[PDB]
């Protein structure tokens, strides 16, 4: 029941912005286990030592969502 | 009571009031030193000569903490405080880390100017609830 | 597999190639065909020059036939994407290892099994608790 | 730094009081807080304590490691 | 032109200069009102 | 920018007019240079990376032409930046030293050129050096040098500083015009043999020519009048010697003859100021400068003379490349055919010679400046001779790790395995665990056979048996070959050397001179406690090779990576896996490397600052007898672990810790300040990132808390980052502990 | 030997396979992504624990996992 822009907590307990606010941009398809892409505003640690900083999107689940605005 | 009954003023200290015609200088006014023993000989002293402070939080010695203590807490309030305001301010303006690192000074100095009235921005931030943040809202870690 | 035909490169000897357990153990041997005749860096040191057509190349582990591999195929502009690795017993058993089904593991490819696969998150591992005194890990179950 | 430059009158020397008025708490009177133990006053002493003159003789001799008498380092 | 102005308002260009203002402060202030351990 | 005509006449220049033009946007835009820190800082690591990466310009353009071109403005930069500096120094010796009080009576005042303002106590740094005058007894040694140069009034040294910073415009002005005006194509730099024609007729050899007419029209004529007894306002100008050059004829025999006989191969007639004298002045404790004006004369005729081998325009002279590609025997193939080819394009191959050179040659300038002293009351002045030797052995210690670093820099990114078959460095890259094996065994031998023996000794004195101990009254270890080579020199003037008068050096043996009442150089007698003390600077040295060589035979790949060339220069590993990949990059061995060249110094300098003290250095008696610092118990004290510990730390650092009070007590607040300095290097060296990561996620969520959080996402230093500030303390605390130590000790021995 | 495992959170981008050095993991059609593939692990006896793979994955948070278990003579990359 998501639409592109709108405003999602995270709730993936092991994922780096599970706390954190994104911005979905993107939602595929049915048939795949994770379809909702969303972007952050915070780069996470991916990345080798010493980069410059991370990846600021990723595909999560509907149940571990939490819609705001 | 006798509080301090080990320590003398510096009025009556026998080394300090040894040492206080021997006080070098440490401007260009060579009075310097007789300065400090007339300024030093109203604290409380040791028997080694030495000025010691009392901060237990008696008045009698409010100048040796309490000014201090509050002019501090005045000034690094003033500090910490516009650095939150002017942080907030830049997350509404293009870019949010470029401004970080390149000073809006127009900004920054407006927020600066801004500030001597640090307590009741905050008391309005807190009871409006601005200040803090709420638990359920702020990224944790797995437990 | 049946055999190891290959020309050995244009090398003048170097103390970091296989040695006595290398021999005795285990060892690894690459054969690839060339274009043409050039030079290349060698995984245990110096420049050698790769003959012209079938190459055959023994070293001491998989990881330097593997690091010859991805050298191969970037650097030069006659791409050589036929190089084909074997481990090689102290008995003359040789086996394919690399490539393994005829196609590089980059691309998918019909065919393999799922080793490994797992139908969870890693956030939904099982608490070491629930299995402390038997052989298995929160990974291994 | 303030050593270094001929001035040892400059030394921000803290009396430990929380700790001093501890011992006088329990019959140290060097410092003289007049706090239970060291004032002859308080009830804490008309107890008929058998224990009491031992140790008000023990803590306030200078010649045993009972309670040191401590400053600013 | 911006260009520079930009670059005397950067990171580094500023936070030296308010640390040269407050040095110039108190370097001062304990000219004319040194050793001051305490208030008076 | 601007626009000038041509500027060339027939010649190999080629430019291009205005390539990179002239304008600040790009100056409010940091890390604009590298395509991965343009688009904004999202983690604090961007801030650490852009500095990280601020100078190597090969991540930055691959065009080696852009390089160049970059390179060369940036030495217009430093030489400008060095220019300002030395304007420094002689603004300072006009303005605020005493230089003209020193002048007078060089044996009963001390140097110094700073004054420090009196504020909040730090006043009292101002010490009493003599003559009324009150500030930093300086350790640089300038005076002296200005001294030997003829300047005698405040504004000659005043003129230098403005020529000084005129000499630093004009270099900061040719940076900017070599890079936004007509910057150099490629065709006017790979001339390596015109180069080095030119670096060698013009620059080496036209400066000690200019320099040596200096002398013989300023220095000579006026130190001449300064070790007699005259004093300064009394004797004339420089100027004054050309207005008149019958008082230069007269002051000199030679002079006296006119020019021709130079012409007409009359050499020998100028014999009265070109002289070969050698030791040391009497007067002053330095070397002759009749003999240094001649010295540089024949270094000028030679150094013009060599700059006349290679090929150029003419047709005459060699080729390198032919030179290189001639040379080559049955044992390495082909020889040096490629090296031309690898050091006229690869920068860092021929910085990875530049600065081994470069700083092995600083260290020889220390080694030769100590104990052939070449300026006037220097070698009386314990401090100076001191700072200058360890100062140039530090220099040239870091210049030479420096050339380990940029070996492996050129083999991670220049090295073209095609362009390098079987010649010198492919075989080379063949047998690496030869020669890294039978290094190592070299290093474990040196370290028994030089460290065991103090550990030895340590523990025979401990247990009271003296006669089982490596030392001058038991099992001695006498150094033959120095002793012998100490005597060859001895017996130099009246064998080897006719012409010569004095030995080139009183340490070897000879005659013991003094100034005043101290001792200049005397000879340094070698024994067990000099044999076991080179031995150990032999095994580290040993060490410090071995791993900056290993860095570069290794860099490309090796047993345990085999891919190494592909993850670059400065990497921190590869993966926990096989066993444990951490630290194997170029960078690490470098990294590793720091701390034994420092390790090696530290004894280095510790043997020099306790043999002078111990075994050279006193007070002569106006009988003749001679009593040293600290009694001459090097050759009976040294030999053992706690004679340094005790002795020498514990006995000589007395004089730092009870500075507090004096002049110098900032000495002992910069030695606790080193102490610190080191120990906080500690946290970094032997912690790890992950748990820093983990620490700022619960100071962020705190931040967050209060909603203070900098969009600037803090991330703890990376690994290399890490073990980079830890090496950096480290060295700056230890090095800072030394400096402080040594200047408080050596101003404290009169 | 390590243990290699992958989880469904995997995209099938082929990172992790194209940074392998030692031909450890390989890629198997799959249903779960738009690239309807997922990693795979069937030679872990070459595998040495380098993490290559991990530092090339993109998801938030890994979805191969390794596991540093008994080192052998392959796992230690032992070449002499
Ligand atoms: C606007 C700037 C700002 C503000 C409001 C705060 C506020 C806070 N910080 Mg903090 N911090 C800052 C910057 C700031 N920090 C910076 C730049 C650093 C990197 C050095 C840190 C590193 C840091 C650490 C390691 C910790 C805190 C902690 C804390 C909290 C406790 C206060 C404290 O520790 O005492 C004082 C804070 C410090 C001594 C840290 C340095 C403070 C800097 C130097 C002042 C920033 C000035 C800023 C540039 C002003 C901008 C003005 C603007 C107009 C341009 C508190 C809410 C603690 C915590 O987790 O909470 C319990 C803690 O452990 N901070
Ligand atoms: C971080 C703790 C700390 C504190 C609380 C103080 C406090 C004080 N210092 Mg001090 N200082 C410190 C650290 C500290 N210092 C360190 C680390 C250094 C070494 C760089 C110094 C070096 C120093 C010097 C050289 C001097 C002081 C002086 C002073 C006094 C002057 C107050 C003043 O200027 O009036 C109020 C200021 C504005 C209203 C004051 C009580 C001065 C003094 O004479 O002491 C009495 C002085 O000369 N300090
Ligand atoms: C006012 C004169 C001026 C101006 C407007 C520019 C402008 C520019 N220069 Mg440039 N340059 C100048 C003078 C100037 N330069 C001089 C005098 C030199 C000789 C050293 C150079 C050598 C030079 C090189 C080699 C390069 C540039 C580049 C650039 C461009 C990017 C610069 C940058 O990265 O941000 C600004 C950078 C800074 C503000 C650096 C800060 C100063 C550093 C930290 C130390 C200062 C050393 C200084 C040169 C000497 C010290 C002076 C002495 C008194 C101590 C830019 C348009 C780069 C380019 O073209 O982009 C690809 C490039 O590679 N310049
Ligand atoms: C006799 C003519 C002559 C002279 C006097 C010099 C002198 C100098 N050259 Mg130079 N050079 C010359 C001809 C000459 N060059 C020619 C013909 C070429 C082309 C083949 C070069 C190409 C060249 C390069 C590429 C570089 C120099 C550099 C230098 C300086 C390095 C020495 C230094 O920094 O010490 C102290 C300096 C003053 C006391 C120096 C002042 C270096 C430099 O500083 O960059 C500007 C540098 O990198 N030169
Ligand atoms: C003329 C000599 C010379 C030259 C031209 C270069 C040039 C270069 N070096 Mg290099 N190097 C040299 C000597 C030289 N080096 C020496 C002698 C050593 C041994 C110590 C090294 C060791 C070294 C390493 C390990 C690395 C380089 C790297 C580089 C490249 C990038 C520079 C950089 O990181 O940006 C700017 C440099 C910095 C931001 C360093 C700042 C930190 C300094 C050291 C702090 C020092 C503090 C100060 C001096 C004293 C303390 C006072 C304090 C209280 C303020 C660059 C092309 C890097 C590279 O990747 O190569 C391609 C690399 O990682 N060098
Ligand atoms: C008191 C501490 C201490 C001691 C006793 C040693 C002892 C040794 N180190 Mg060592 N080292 C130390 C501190 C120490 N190190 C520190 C703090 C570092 C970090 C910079 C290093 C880094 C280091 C490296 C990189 C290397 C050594 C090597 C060696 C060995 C050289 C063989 C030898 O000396 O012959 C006889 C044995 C004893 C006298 C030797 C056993 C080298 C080696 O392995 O030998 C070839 C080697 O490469 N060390
Ligand atoms: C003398 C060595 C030294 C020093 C100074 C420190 C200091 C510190 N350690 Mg530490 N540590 C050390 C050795 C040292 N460690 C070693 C050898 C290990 C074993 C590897 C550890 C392991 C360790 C761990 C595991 C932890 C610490 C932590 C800390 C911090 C605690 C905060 C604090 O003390 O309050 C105040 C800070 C100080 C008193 C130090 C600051 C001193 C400077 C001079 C203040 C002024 C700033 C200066 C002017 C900057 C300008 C520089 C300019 C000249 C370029 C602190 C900064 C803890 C931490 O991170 O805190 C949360 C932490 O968990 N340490
Ligand atoms: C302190 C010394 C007093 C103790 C005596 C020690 C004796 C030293 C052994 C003799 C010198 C050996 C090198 C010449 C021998 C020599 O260079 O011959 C020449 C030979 C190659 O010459 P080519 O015939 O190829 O000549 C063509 C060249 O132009 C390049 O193509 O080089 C080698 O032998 C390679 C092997 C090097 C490995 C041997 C070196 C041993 C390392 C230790 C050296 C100690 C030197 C100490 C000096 C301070
Ligand atoms: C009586 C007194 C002392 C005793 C003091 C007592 C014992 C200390 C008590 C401390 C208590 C336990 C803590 C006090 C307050 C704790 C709350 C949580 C404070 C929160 C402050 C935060 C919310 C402020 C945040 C934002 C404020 C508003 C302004 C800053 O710019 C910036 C920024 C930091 C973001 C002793 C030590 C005995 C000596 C005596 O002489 C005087
Ligand atoms: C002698 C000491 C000198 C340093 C001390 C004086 C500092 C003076 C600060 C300059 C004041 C002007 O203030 C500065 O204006 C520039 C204009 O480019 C702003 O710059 C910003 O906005 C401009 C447009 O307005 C953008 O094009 C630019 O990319 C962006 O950085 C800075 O955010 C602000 O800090
Ligand atoms: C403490 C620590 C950190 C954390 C270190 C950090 C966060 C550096 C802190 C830098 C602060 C924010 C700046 C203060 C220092 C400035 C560079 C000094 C400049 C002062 C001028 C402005 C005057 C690591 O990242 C790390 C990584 C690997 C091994 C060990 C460690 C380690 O020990
Ligand atoms: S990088 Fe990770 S998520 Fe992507 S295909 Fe490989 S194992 Fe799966
Ligand atoms: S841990 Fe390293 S060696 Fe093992 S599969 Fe992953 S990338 Fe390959
Ligand atoms: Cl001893």
């Amino acid at each position: 029941a998501l639409n592109r822009g709108d405003k999602v907590r995270i709730k993936r307990t092991e994922s780096y912005w599970y706390g954190d606010v994104g911005t979905v941009a993107s939602v595929e398809k049915s048939g795949i286990l994770y379809p909702v892409i969303v972007r952050f505003d915070r780069v996470n640690y991916n990345g080798f030592s010493g980069s410059a900083s991370g990846v600021n999107t990723n595909n999560f689940a509907e149940n571990e969502l939490e819609l705001v605005q | 009571a006798d509080d301090f009954a080990n320590l003398t003023p510096c009025s009556e200290n026998p080394a300090y009031l040894a040492k206080s015609k021997n006080f070098l200088n440490t401007t260009n006014d060579p009075n310097s030193g007789k300065i400090r023993a007339e300024r030093y000989a109203s604290a409380l002293c040791g028997p080694e000569g030495y000025p010691h402070l009392i901060v237990d939080g008696r008045f009698t010695h409010a100048g040796d903490f309490l000014i201090p203590s509050i002019l501090f807490l005045y000034i690094a309030g003033w500090i910490g405080w516009v650095g939150r305001s002017y942080l907030i301010e830049i997350r509404e303006s293009k870019n949010p880390e470029m401004q970080e690192v390149v000073i809006n000074v127009p900004l920054a100095i407006k927020k600066m100017l801004g500030g001597f009235l640090w307590p009741l921005a905050a008391v309005g931030e807190y009871t409006s609830g601005k200040l803090v943040m709420k638990d359920s809202e702020i990224p944790t870690s797995p437990r | 597999m049946t055999e190891l035909s290959g020309q050995p490169p244009k090398f003048g000897g170097s103390t970091g190639g296989l040695l006595s357990k290398a021999n005795r153990e285990e060892k690894y041997a690459i054969t690839w065909t060339s274009a043409s005749e050039q030079v290349f860096e060698m995984p245990t040191g110096g420049a050698a020059i790769m003959n012209e057509g079938e190459n055959l190349l023994y070293l001491a582990r998989k990881e330097q036939c593997l690091a010859l591999g991805t050298q191969l195929r970037t650097k030069f502009k006659p791409k050589i994407q036929d190089y084909k690795i074997y481990r090689v017993y102290p008995s003359g058993e040789v086996q394919y290892l690399h490539p393994a089904d005829g196609v590089f593991p980059e691309k998918v490819n019909e065919g393999r099994e799922a080793q490994g696969t797992k139908t969870r998150r890693i956030g939904q591992n099982p608490e070491p608790v629930t299995i402390k005194f038997s052989g298995k890990a929160p990974y291994e179950v | 730094v303030v050593v270094a430059f001929g001035t040892p009158e400059k030394q921000i020397l803290i009396e430990p009081v929380f700790a001093q008025w501890i011992q006088a708490t329990s019959g140290k009177a060097l410092y003289g807080f007049d706090v239970l133990l060291s004032n002859p006053d308080s009830i804490a002493s008309t107890t008929g304590a058998a224990w009491l003159p031992g140790w008000l003789d023990a803590i306030n001799s200078g010649t045993n490691s009972l309670f040191l008498t401590i400053g600013p380092g | 032109m911006d260009g520079l102005k930009s670059f005397l308002s950067t990171a580094p260009v500023m936070i030296m200069a308010l640390l040269t203002f407050t040095a110039g402060i108190l370097i001062e202030f304990n000219r004319f009102y040194p050793d001051l351990l305490f208030h008076p | 920018t601007i626009s000038p005509p041509e500027r060339e006449a027939k010649a190999k220049v080629s430019v291009d007019n205005n390539p990179v033009p002239t304008s600040f946007e790009k100056w409010g835009k940091p890390g604009h240079f590298d395509r991965t820190l343009a688009r904004g800082p999202k983690t604090t690591t961007w801030i650490w990376n852009l500095h990280a990466n601020a100078h190597d310009f090969d991540s930055q353009t691959s065009d080696l032409e852009d390089v160049s071109r970059k390179i060369f403005s940036a030495h217009f930069g430093h030489l400008a930046v060095v220019f300002v500096w030395l304007s420094g120094m002689y603004f300072h010796g006009a303005k605020f030293s005493n230089y003209e009080g020193w002048l007078a009576d060089p044996t009963h005042i001390k140097p110094s050129a700073q004054v420090v303002w009196p504020i909040v106590g730090q006043g009292i740094l101002n010490g009493d050096v003599g003559g009324g005058f009150h500030g930093i007894q300086i350790t640089s040694g300038l005076f002296y040098l200005w001294r030997a140069s003829g300047f005698t009034d405040s504004y000659q040294l005043y003129c230098t500083a403005i020529g000084g910073l005129v000499m630093a415009a004009l270099m900061l002005f040719a940076g900017w015009f070599h890079y936004h005006v007509k910057a150099p194509k490629l065709e006017w730099f790979q001339n390596v043999e015109s180069m080095m024609n030119h670096h060698l007729a013009g620059l080496l050899g036209l400066g000690s020519l200019g320099w040596a007419g200096h002398q013989i029209h300023v220095s000579m004529p006026i130190n001449k009048l300064l070790d007699a007894g005259v004093a300064p306002k009394d004797i004339p100008l420089p100027h004054e010697f050309i207005l008149e050059p019958s008082k230069m004829a007269e002051l000199y025999p030679s002079f006296a003859q006119g020019l021709t006989p130079f012409f007409t191969l009359n050499w020998g007639v100028y014999s009265d100021f070109l002289t070969f004298k050698g030791g040391l002045n009497p007067v002053t404790g330095g070397l002759w400068l009749s003999d240094t004006a001649h010295h540089h004369l024949a270094i000028a005729v030679l150094f013009i003379i060599a700059g006349h081998m290679y090929r150029t325009n003419w047709g005459i002279g060699h080729s390198m490349k032919e030179i290189l590609e001639a040379h080559k025997g049955p044992f390495t193939g082909e020889g040096h055919k490629g090296l031309y080819e690898i050091l006229t394009t690869s920068w860092h191959a021929q910085l990875a010679i530049n600065l081994a050179l470069l700083g092995s040659l600083t260290i020889i300038v220390a080694q030769h400046m100590y104990a052939m002293p070449p300026y006037p009351y220097q070698a009386i002045d314990y401090a100076t001779q001191l700072s200058l030797f360890t100062h140039h052995m530090w220099i040239g210690g870091f210049l030479i790790v420096g050339a380990g670093a940029h070996g492996a820099i050129f083999m991670v990114r220049d090295y073209d395995p095609a362009k390098n078959v079987n010649n010198l460095l492919d075989r080379m890259l063949r047998h690496r665990d030869a020669i890294i094996s039978h290094l190592n065994w070299v290093c474990i031998f040196l370290g028994f056979h030089s460290f065991g023996l103090y550990i030895h000794n340590d523990t025979m004195r401990a247990l009271g048996r003296p006669q089982d101990m490596f030392s001058d009254t038991a099992i001695q270890l006498q150094p033959i070959f120095a002793q012998w080579v100490q005597h060859l020199h001895t017996l130099a003037p009246g064998a080897t050397a006719p012409n010569a008068l004095a030995t080139a050096s009183y340490a070897f043996g000879g005659e013991t001179i003094a100034v005043a009442g101290k001792v200049a150089m005397m000879p340094i007698t070698l024994g067990t406690a000099d044999f076991m003390v080179h031995h150990i600077h032999a095994f580290t040295i040993h060490v410090t090779a071995l791993i900056l060589l290993k860095g570069v035979l290794y860099a490309r790949s090796s047993r345990l990576v085999p891919d190494k060339a592909n993850l670059g220069f400065r990497f921190p590993c590869d993966g926990p896996g096989r066993g444990g990949t951490c630290q194997v990059s170029g960078w690490d061995h470098v990294f590793l490397g720091l701390f034994w060249m420092y390790n090696s110094l530290s004894i280095v300098i510790f043997h020099f600052s306790w043999k002078m003290q111990s075994d050279v250095w006193g007070t002569v008696s106006p009988d003749g007898s001679v009593t040293h610092v600290t009694l001459g118990n090097f050759a009976q004290s040294a030999i053992t672990i706690n004679g340094w510990l005790r002795d020498f730390l514990w006995a000589q650092a007395a004089n730092v810790i009870n500075s507090y009070g004096s002049a110098l007590s900032a000495y002992g607040i910069m030695f606790l300040a080193g102490h610190f300095v080191f120990a906080f290097s500690l946290m970094f060296l032997f912690s790890g990132r992950g748990y820093w990561q983990e620490l700022i996620e619960s100071i962020v969520w705190a931040h967050n808390k209060l909603n203070v959080a900098p969009a600037i996402q803090p991330r703890a230093l990376s690994i290399i980052q890490g073990r980079a500030v830890g090496v950096a303390h480290y060295l700056l605390g230890g090095i800072v502990t030394t400096w402080a130590f040594f200047l408080a000790r050596s101003l404290s021995i009169g | 030997s390590h243990s290699v495992k992958i989880y469904d959170t995997c995209i099938g981008c082929t990172q992790c396979v194209r940074a392998c050095p030692l031909d450890v993991l390989e890629m198997v059609p799959w249903d779960g992504c738009k690239a309807a593939q997922i990693a795979s692990s069937p030679r872990t006896e070459d595998c040495v624990g380098c993490k290559r793979c991990e530092t090339a994955c993109p998801t938030d948070f890994l979805s191969i996992r390794v596991y540093l278990g008994a080192e052998t003579t392959r796992s230690m990359g032992l070449a002499y």
